[PDB]
C-alpha cells in the first residue's frame, strides 16, 4: 500500500519489490492520469486511472518477475488518504489474481 | 413454410435468405469465396450462401 | 520553436501551465520587443493569456483520447468497443403506469404534479390534470422521480401534497404495469459482459459441454468421450462416422429440459450426436430428447444424449474392535458418505469410476483411525438383482464407461470377529 | 496447442510419404483432456530446409 | 516389507513421496493408528489404506 | 506498356491505385527517385520496387 496525499499533481518515489519505482498522479479534465517508470527508465505515460483493472496493461511492462498496481475504487484526490488507495503486489500473487480475473 | 431437414452429410455448411432482406445477389455472388473471409467456418467443412 | 513533440513511442506528455506560459511569453518578446509589457490589464496580455488556454486545452484534449480501443475507457467510445460484439446502452425509463383509483369530492380538479407516497415511503408523481366524476371514482397516470426500475406496494398510497377535499390514492390491480429499465449497465459490469463472452467462447466442445452440463442443477457427473474414429476406442461407438458421445449422470435430474438445453447451448456446427450401438447407457428417449425450440428467434432442432447404467455393489468387512468403541452403523454411513464423494479429495464413484475395496479401507482409515481392518472385499452385480454368492467377492471391480455404481445402508454388512 | 484449438472428430492426417518429415511415429499422445479422458492423438510434421 | 500397485492418480505425485508414508505409520507418529509394536498385525488394508 | 501479376492476397487495393501510384512515380514524387528523365531506361524491377 502507497502513501498518497491530497495534491492534484504529485509523484511519489519508493523501493518496493526489488525495484525502484516512480509514479506520477495528475488530474487531466475529467478522470486521473499516470506516469510510471522504473529504474530511471520511463515505462508509459498517461495510463487512465479506474478501479479494478491493473495499471500496466502489458506484458513486456509488467513482469518476467515484478509486480503490478490496482487502483480499488476510481482515483480521486480529495479523497486520497480515506477511502481510496494504491497497493503494490509481488509477481507471485499479480498472477494468481490474473489467473482469479477470469 | 418448409425447412431443409437434412441437410446430408457431415461438415456441409449454406445459408437461407429471405427476400424481406432485399438483399442484392453482387453480395451473394461475392460471400461464397473464401479469398475474402467474411463468413462464421468451421475444420472440415465447405459453406454455401443459398 | 516553443513547440514540443509531447507524443512519442511511450505515449503522450502533458506539461504543467506555468511552462507553456513561460513559452508563449518567450514567443510574444520574441515577436515584438524583448522588454514588452505582459499582464492581466493590457491587450497583448489578454491575447497571451487566450493562446496559453487555446494550447493547453487542445494537448489535454488529444491526450485524454490517446488510448482508446483498449477495452479500459469509457463514456460511449467504450460502448463502440462492446457493440463491435453485442451490448446496449440507455435503459433509462421510469415505470409510468396506467388506471389509477382516485375517490374524491364531486366535479373538482386535481392539479398536476401531485405528490403519491407509498408505504416504504418513494415519492411518485402524477401526470395528466382530470376531473372527478359525481360517484367518486376516476383514474390517473403516475411517474416517479428518478429513472429507476421502483416496483410499487400493492397498498392505498397516502397524500404528500394534498388538493381539496380529495383523498385515498388506492391501489387496483386492473392498472397496467410497467416494469422500466433503469440505467442497468453503466461502465463496469460491461467489462463483466466481455469476460464472460470471451471465456464462453474460449472454450472448445469438451470444455463446454462439461462445464455447461455441470451447469444445470442436481447434477453429479458427466462423462463427454469422442470417438474420432469409425472404430471403438474407449466404448463401442459405431453407430455414425464421427460421432459426439455424452454421459450424464444425476441424482434424478429434477429437470429434464435443462439437460437438453444446455447440450443445445454447446454445438459445433458440424457433428452429430448419436452414439452406441444399443450396448451403452439407455438413452432418456429413443429419437430425440424432444428440446425447447430455440432461446433466441429460431426454429425447432434435435438433440441426443445418453445416460449410465446403474448398478451397485456389495462390500464385505471383517474388523477388530480393537482398543476403543466403533459403532457399525457409522462405519456403513462412513462407507456411503464417501461413496457419494462428500470428503474432500476424492470424487467418489463417479460414472465410468471403478471401486476397489483398499479406496473403501481408505475412506474407513480416514474417517475413524484407531481400528484394525482384517479383511474387506468387494463385489458388483447389475440393478435389481438378489443377493449374489459368497463367491462372487473378488479385490477389485473393473467398470463400463457408461457404467455408475451405488451402495446403499443396508448393503454394507459388517463382522465384528 | 494443436489439441487445444481443434475440435472436429479425426482432423488429424500425415500427408503421404511427400511432405515433411514427421515429427513423431504414430501420434502424440495428448495425455491430458479438461474431461480427464485418456484420449492420444496428435499428427504434425517440420518443413524441409532449403537454400536459395 | 511393503508392495503397491498405484495409478497415476489426479496429481503429479512423486513415487518418492508414498515411501515415506509407511514409515510414520510403523513408528506410530499418525494421529489414530497405534504404530508398530508387539503382535502387530502387519496388513495390507491397514498400510495401504491409510497412505491415502 | 507495363504489364504487372499480383496475387491480391488479403488486403485487396484498387488497380486504378495501383496505376495512379506507379504513373505519379514515373515523374519522381517520392524521396531519392529522379523519375523518366532523357535517355533513361525503364526496368521492370524498378516498378516493383515502386510497387514494394
Amino acid at each position: 500500500k502507497i502513501p498518497l496525499t491530497a495534491v492534484p499533481n504529485q509523484a511519489i518515489s519508493f523501493n518496493a519489490g526489488s525495484s525502484y519505482w516512480k509514479i506520477r498522479l495528475y488530474q487531466n479534465m475529467d478522470m486521473m492520469n499516470a506516469d510510471i517508470s522504473r529504474d530511471g527508465v520511463i515505462v508509459c505515460h498517461g495510463v487512465r486511472c479506474f478501479g479494478g483493472i491493473p495499471l500496466l496493461q502489458y506484458s513486456h511492462q509488467y513482469r518476467p518477475d515484478y509486480g503490478n498496481f490496482v487502483f480499488d475504487r476510481d482515483a480521486d484526490w480529495t479523497l486520497f488518504g480515506d477511502g481510496i488507495n494504491l497497493f503494490y503486489l509481488d509477481g507471485a500473487e499479480f498472477a494468481e489474481y490474473q489467473a482469479l480475473a477470469t | 413454410a418448409y425447412i431443409g431437414l437434412p441437410t446430408s452429410g457431415a461438415f456441409k455448411l449454406e445459408y437461407r435468405v429471405g427476400p424481406a432482406l432485399n438483399l442484392s445477389p453482387q453480395l451473394i455472388n461475392l460471400m461464397n469465396d473464401r479469398a475474402v473471409g467474411i463468413m462464421p467456418t468451421c475444420a472440415g467443412c465447405d459453406v454455401k450462401v443459398i | 520553436m516553443a513547440n514540443y513533440n509531447y507524443i512519442v513511442d511511450t505515449g503522450v506528455i502533458v506539461a504543467d501551465t506555468a511552462d507553456v506560459l513561460s513559452d508563449v511569453e518567450a514567443e510574444f518578446r520574441a515577436a515584438l520587443g524583448a522588454n514588452i509589457n505582459l499582464a492581466a490589464s493590457t491587450p497583448q496580455g489578454s491575447l497571451v493569456a487566450a493562446e496559453a488556454i487555446a494550447r493547453s486545452s487542445v494537448m489535454r484534449n488529444e491526450a485524454r483520447i490517446a488510448n482508446t480501443i483498449n477495452p479500459n475507457v469509457s463514456f460511449g467510445t467504450f460502448l463502440d468497443a462492446i457493440c463491435a460484439l453485442m451490448g446496449i446502452e440507455r435503459g433509462s425509463d421510469l415505470s409510468t403506469f396506467g388506471y389509477g383509483v382516485q375517490v374524491t369530492g364531486r366535479s373538482q380538479t386535481r392539479i398536476s404534479t401531485g405528490s403519491r407516497v407509498q408505504t416504504p415511503a418513494g415519492a411518485i408523481f402524477t401526470v395528466m390534470s382530470d376531473v372527478t366524476i359525481p360517484a367518486g371514482g376516476v383514474a390517473t397516470i403516475d411517474i416517479k422521480s428518478q429513472e429507476y426500475g421502483n416496483i410499487p406496494l400493492p397498498v392505498g398510497n397516502l397524500i404528500i401534497i394534498d388538493g381539496t377535499i380529495g383523498w385515498s390514492g388506492a391501489k387496483v390491480i386492473a392498472s397496467t404495469r410497467v416494469d422500466p429499465g433503469s440505467r442497468q449497465m453503466s461502465d463496469a459490469e460491461l467489462k463483466n459482459a466481455r469476460v464472460n463472452r470471451l471465456a464462453i467462447q474460449g472454450r472448445n466442445s469438451t470444455m463446454a459441454i462439461k462445464a455447461y452440463v455441470s451447469a444445470v442443477p442436481n447434477v453429479t457427473s458427466v462423462n463427454v468421450i469422442e470417438n474420432n474414429t469409425g472404430a471403438v476406442q474407449v466404448v463401442n461407438g459405431v453407430s455414425f462416422t464421427l460421432p459426439y458421445a455424452v454421459w450424464v449422470c444425476v441424482a434424478g435430474n429434477p429437470d429434464k429440459q435443462a439437460v437438453a438445453d444446455a447440450l443445445w447451448a454447446a454445438h459445433n456446427g458440424g457433428t452429430p450426436w448419436d452414439y452406441g450401438a444399443t450396448n451403452n447407457g439407455v438413452p432418456v428417449d429413443g429419437p430425440n430428447g424432444v428440446p425447447v425450440r430455440d432461446p433466441a428467434s429460431g426454429r425447432k432442432y434435435v438433440v441426443k444424449w445418453t445416460t449410465p447404467i446403474m448398478y451397485d455393489g456389495y462390500v464385505n468387512v471383517t474388523v477388530q474392535q480393537g482398543s476403543s468403541s466403533v459403532a457399525p452403523e457409522a462405519i456403513q454411513n462412513a462407507v456411503v458418505n464417501y461413496a457419494q464423494g462428500k470428503v474432500e479429495g476424492e470424487e467418489g464413484l463417479v460414472v465410468g469410476a471403478s471401486l476397489s475395496a483398499f479406496e473403501v479401507a481408505g475412506a474407513i482409515a480416514r474417517e475413524i483411525p484407531g481400528i484394525y481392518i482384517k479383511l474387506c472385499q468387494v463385489a458388483c452385480v447389475a440393478a435389481g438383482s438378489p443377493a449374489p454368492a459368497p463367491g462372487d467377492f473378488t479385490s477389485e471391480y473393473v467398470m463400463s464407461a457408461f457404467g455408475q455404481a451405488t451402495i446403499s445402508v443396508g448393503n454394507v454388512r459388517v463382522t465384528f470377529v
